[PDB]
């Protein structure tokens, strides 16, 4: 029960370790 | 950039196409045709093309 992730134009294909770099600092909180 | 590089290729990492950003296409072309050592007349004859 959290908020969902701004993606921001980040795809995760299955089974693809992949990085994601949002720009906004409201995530670092959560 | 890999096999002649010119300038730092953080640029391409910063803009990227995945990222969504590039709300001018021509700005990209453009970026990419700068890069090139093509004599300036023929920049101007590029820049002449309508389509």
């Amino acid at each position: 029960h959290l908020p969902l992730i701004a993606i921001t134009r980040n795809p995760v294909f299955p089974r693809f370790i992949k990085i994601i770099e949002v720009k906004n600092k409201k995530l670092v909180e959560l | 950039i890999a096999l002649n590089p010119l300038y730092r290729e953080s640029v391409l990492q910063m803009m990227q196409a995945g990222q969504r950003v590039v709300d001018n296409p021509i700005y990209l072309s453009d970026m990419g045709a700068a890069l090139t050592g093509a004599e300036s007349h023929e920049l101007q004859d590029v820049l002449e093309e309508t389509n």
